RNA sequence: AGAGUGUAGCUUAAACAAAGCACCCAACUUACACUUAGGAGAUUCAAUUGACGCUCUGA
């Protein structure tokens, strides 16, 4: 009894870990099942000459402006890489153990956590109705 | 800065997102694109641990 | 033909894969938003400057989004949100080119994201595939 | 040879509110929204309304409204938070609150037997000690209030020297997560400032090579 | 047995140490175009290229014959941009290229041909046909 | 009666041809080559050239492809050519722009066929 | 204040011209990538010689 289940246990879990585990689904890439009905169909109202000139061309200005914005944020980092790239020379030239030291790397700065902006600042006293929240997921 | 937030939504099949505010427990404001047109959610606090300053909360 | 000098011309294998400090394992890069687009846009900037840096990716996927409902109890009234997961993982990185790398991440970050940056788990790795309980209850038979 | 060296600290605030955004990007914005309820899909919001106005029709031969008021009415009760403060931007210089849509770095009143110089908090470095150690030394000398700024890189980030004999200090970079102005009566001046207006405030072009070297973004 | 190689062997230039961080062919097109490019380079190898190629000698063709005008390239270059600018400010170009309804007028584009630069293309025409190598030899 | 390479059946650019039309679309302008199967080119077009692009307000659209297929069309005529062939790759065939070049040299008198040699 | 330098980001490309590469927006794609369809770019001025911009070297 005694070894029977044991030798039982051990081989069911070999195979658990042998089993290709599953990914838990994506409600992102599944689109719901009462999304497909025909009564939701909209009118499409057909767009305008003039109108759809006035779109391609702010499509194009967009692009413009967004090559523009990379064009200045590779100008800032080019220009920090080689201004940090002199003093690290320098610094190489100077003192060759510190340079070494800086290379070196330190794990207190791998996890970072930061938020984002906010449409609005805090508020100094601003307390919320009483409420509570509860999370709600599936396999 | 905040240049990649207004974008279109890349995915077929995507029904009504519209615009709302969202209030954190700091009253912090954020956009958030949701289903019907409402105008704010707001974040509340559940639990502490000082158990008569739940009770005076609560009797505030 | 072997002896003579043309020998080797056409070989291609080598050329093809075949199948410390300053050296950082694969990283991964979390990115949590209630907003589904804005996470892969960003994301999608993200892998696209990685690109034109050359630095490597390894891949990117998405973690199993979740839903919070919160209700004012005052009177009862109810409320829902989402929230969106999408996660990164990358090598290779140089020690001070990590330094604008993360800076120019945040300094372009957009309001509603919260960034987490940390080594490449087993834990984050198994976080992904459904939580099967067979395996837990045969655990604890066996205890 | 008389030498020294000097590790310095630039701790960069970023901004809590978004850039105010450009004309072009408004109205770009607006009509992305435009395409986007154009080819969207319909949502519960979108049936309820239909439906009760295709029942009341029924119902008339035989709400949505109400909720998007009472929110409507609630908007308009809130009260939303400050972006620009003119009052703290003209007296209270030495603030957060005057500006929040772009990044922030202070600035030290410094005083030098050969010249008397308003530049960047520096300190000087000792052999057993990491530049970085100087760093948060200087910060931790400065600071005097409840205040953190977390490290980014240990790399250099500025090299500046200067005769007189010789002094050669250098920048690191760091990220601030907290910040007050406790002590507000200081010898120091300390004053958060941006990049133009530091421009104007002072003068050295070793601090202008600083200046092309940060980030205007 | 082994002979070491005539000439430098293709793909001895890039390194094999590194290989992750080199660029790949990311297109068969932009590997099409290294293709052909390194096709029409010579090599010391055998070739189809010395087999059904004509062989013409390595010296050039001789010809005592008119020299073009001395156009000033700058004025040239100045005037066609002027050119292009004025037909950039134009306003209805846009609208006929986005709706894909635009022409050009062939005689036009002829006799700017044949005075720009045709004499080239009759010349190259010529040297086909075998004009001049079976009349001036 | 003239014999054309046939061969290269595992390689793509079929050399079985007389004369072959190679279109190259850079990220500026766009050339047009009519060559024979030597190698040796016979007629050219290009949005490079001075001519052709006084007229037209982009070297890369689908009208500029256009009227680099009709002028080619026309010196083919001037040369002669009336028959030639095309290699193109499934995508660069699918892309409405040459398809269009392809129509419109058709309605300039060419056939993009080369016909069957003829030897009994 | 003195030396060097100088085509859009790269190219010892330069007649028939400012070419190729790189790059950007959109679409497919989880995303990248590919592909399609669209987008902006320059040799500072006077005759290879000088004078407007750039780096370095000093206070």
């Amino acid at each position: 009894k005694d070894q029977e289940a044991k030798e039982r246990l051990k081989r069911k879990i070999r195979k658990l870990e042998k089993a290709t585990q599953e990914l838990i689904p994506i409600e992102d890439f599944i689109t719901p099942l009462k999304f497909l009905d025909k009564a939701r169909e909209r009118p499409q109202v057909e767009l305008t000459f003039e109108e759809t000139e006035r779109r391609a061309l702010l499509l194009k200005k967009w692009s413009l402006y967004k090559q523009q914005e990379r064009k200045m944020e590779r100008d800032t980092i080019r220009a920090m890489l080689e201004a940090q790239q002199e003093a690290l020379e320098e610094l190489q030239l100077e003192s060759p153990k510190l340079h070494a030291e800086a290379i070196k790397r330190d794990p207190n700065l791998f996890p970072f956590e930061k938020e984002g902006p906010h449409y609005t600042p805090p508020i100094p006293n601003y307390q919320p109705p009483e409420g509570r929240y509860n999370d709600i997921t599936k396999v | 800065s905040s240049r990649a937030s207004l974008t279109r939504v890349h995915r077929q099949a995507y029904a009504r997102l519209y615009p709302v505010l969202l209030v954190k427990q700091d009253g912090s404001t954020i956009h958030i694109r949701y289903r019907e047109p409402r105008r704010m959610l707001a974040m509340p606090i559940d639990l502490d641990t000082s158990p008569e300053e739940r009770r005076a909360r609560l009797r505030k | 033909y072997k002896t003579k000098p043309t020998h080797g011309i056409g070989k291609y294998k080598h050329l093809i894969k075949a199948e410390t400090d300053y050296e950082y394992g694969v990283l991964n890069i979390h990115l949590t938003a209630y907003d589904m687009t804005l996470a892969e846009s960003y994301a999608q900037y993200v892998h696209n400057l990685c690109n034109s840096l050359s630095i490597k990716v390894e891949e990117s996927y998405a973690m199993p989004t979740k839903t919070i409902e919160v209700l004012q109890l005052q009177m009862l009234l109810d409320s829902v949100l989402t929230t969106h997961e999408r996660v990164v993982q990358i090598s290779g990185l140089s020690a001070t080119f990590a330094e604008i790398f993360l800076e120019i991440i945040q300094s372009s970050l957009p309001e509603g994201v919260r960034l987490s940056v940390k080594e490449h788990t087993e834990e984050d790795f198994k976080g992904r595939f459904k939580a099967r309980p067979e395996l837990e209850e045969l655990l604890a038979k066996l205890k | 040879s008389p030498w020294r060296l000097l590790g310095a600290l630039c701790l960069q605030r970023p901004p809590v509110v978004s850039k105010p955004l450009t004309p072009l990007q408004e109205e770009m914005a607006s009509l992305l929204q435009q395409i986007e309820i154009e080819r969207s899909l319909y949502s519960d919001h979108e049936l309820r309304a239909l439906d009760e106005n295709q029942r009341l029709a029924k119902k008339k031969a035989d709400l949505a409204q109400d909720l998007e008021d009472m929110w409507e009415q609630k908007f308009l009760q809130f009260k939303l938070g400050a972006r620009i403060t003119e009052a703290d931007e003209k007296n209270d210089r030495t603030s957060l609150n005057r500006k929040l849509d772009r990044n922030l770095v202070l600035l030290v009143r410094e005083k030098f037997g050969d010249q008397d110089v308003w530049i960047l908090p520096q300190a000087e470095w000792q052999p057993g000690e990491t530049l970085r150690g100087t760093a948060e030394r200087t910060l931790a000398t400065l600071s005097e209030n409840n205040m953190e700024a977390k490290f980014l890189g240990n790399a250099p980030c500025g090299h500046y020297t200067f005769k007189f004999l010789g002094a050669k200090v250098f920048f690191f970079k760091a990220l601030l997560l907290t910040g007050d102005f406790s002590q507000a009566g200081n010898k120091g001046h300390h004053v958060w400032v941006t990049k133009d207006e530091l421009g104007d405030y002072l003068k050295p072009k070793y601090l202008a090579q600083v200046r092309r070297f940060v980030s205007d973004l | 047995r082994r002979t070491p190689p005539l000439g430098p062997m293709p793909n001895s230039d890039i390194d094999l140490s590194n290989l992750e961080r080199l660029e790949k062919y990311r297109s068969f097109d932009r590997y099409r175009r290294r293709a052909e490019q390194e096709a029409q380079a010579p090599h010391w190898w055998r070739t189809y290229r010395e087999y059904f190629g004509e062989k013409t000698d390595p010296k050039e063709k001789i010809d005592i014959g008119l020299p073009p005008p001395k156009v000033s390239r700058t004025q040239q270059l100045l005037e066609r941009k002027q050119a292009i600018q004025e037909l950039r400010a134009n306003v209805e170009e846009e609208r006929a290229a986005r709706l894909r309804t635009a022409s050009v007028p062939l005689d036009a584009v002829r006799a700017e041909w044949e005075r720009t630069c045709g004499p080239y293309h009759k010349q190259r025409l010529a040297e086909y046909y075998g004009l001049y190598r079976d009349l001036f030899h | 009666v003239a014999r054309k390479e046939r061969g290269w059946r595992t390689v793509f650019p079929s050399r079985e041809f007389w004369h072959r039309l190679r279109v190259i679309r850079t990220q500026h302008h766009v050339e047009a080559l009519v060559e024979h199967q030597n190698g040796k080119v016979v007629v050219s077009a290009s949005t490079r050239e001075w001519a052709i692009k006084k007229h037209l307000y982009s070297t890369r659209n689908v009208v500029a492809c256009e009227s680099i297929g009709r002028v080619l069309a026309q010196r083919c005529l001037e040369a002669g050519i009336n028959f030639m062939v095309y290699q193109p790759t499934p995508w660069e065939a699918a892309s409405d722009s040459m398809k269009r070049l392809q129509s419109a040299m058709t309605e300039g008198g060419v056939v993009l066929r080369e016909p069957q040699r003829i030897y009994e």
